[PDB]
């Protein structure tokens, strides 16, 4: 059968990136607020 | 006789092309983009509530 | 308004039918109102059956089983608002009415997840419709 538009998930809206980069965010995220917190303990 | 100048052959052409088609005449202008369903942006809402 | 809105076979609206091309009206091959519980069908060969769902009679079959799948959320909504409602009396009668607001906040929660899980799952079949030039 010739296929129509096919039911999308519903974690489909992430669809567009690949779930290394979104897991690569949130560990870009975490380091970030790591320096931002070291930073402020070596600075007045 | 037949398959020495193709009246099997070109007999074929016609018969294959006599009916009608479906092939790229409806896969380039007969689609419009519709408004997004719910379904395509239902999974945020279970992550938000 | 919630004993009102389960109770009814008219959540919905529903027509299936197959149009003519040339200047003519169209021409309605299925039409009815349902709810979740009963099916009272309005055009289907003008059949009176207030017909539930767990019994058979093609694609409003199918239809008709996923709203089996929004079933429960309406149904928790009901009990936590009456709790609510009766907690309200009994602090007139506080903490028996603070929590029951809370009753209230848990409730509409699942009223939206009750409509998260409705009206997708009819969109899910709005498009898993075969889709025909003929039939509107």
């Amino acid at each position: 059968k010739k296929p129509q538009k096919s039911k999308p998930g519903v974690f489909s809206f992430l669809d567009p990136l690949a779930y290394e980069i979104w897991m690569c965010i949130v560990f870009a995220y975490i380091g970030v607020s790591v320096v931002l917190f070291l930073v402020s303990r070596f600075s007045p | 006789k037949l398959s020495e100048q193709g009246v099997l052959d070109k007999l074929k052409n016609k018969w294959w092309y006599d009916k009608g088609e479906c092939g790229a005449k409806d896969s380039g202008s007969k689609e419009k983009t519709s408004a997004l369903s719910l379904s395509n942006v239902a999974g945020v809402f279970y992550i938000l509530v | 308004l919630l004993g009102i809105a389960v109770s009814t076979d008219y959540w919905l609206y529903l027509e299936e039918g197959i149009i003519l091309p040339q200047n003519q009206s169209t021409e309605v091959k299925m039409s009815l109102h349902s709810g979740l519980w009963r099916v009272c069908f309005l055009a289907g060969e003008e059949r009176g059956r207030c017909f539930t769902i767990e019994y058979v009679m093609e694609s409003t079959v199918n239809v008709l089983k996923m709203i089996r799948s929004a079933t429960p959320f309406p149904l928790v909504s009901l009990f936590f608002m009456f709790i609510g409602f009766i907690l309200s009396n009994i602090g007139h009668i506080t903490i028996l009415a603070f929590v029951s607001g809370i009753f209230f906040i848990l409730s509409g929660l699942s009223l939206v997840v009750g409509l998260v899980l409705y009206i997708s799952s009819i969109n899910d079949e709005m498009l898993n419709r075969t889709k025909d030039a003929e039939t509107y």
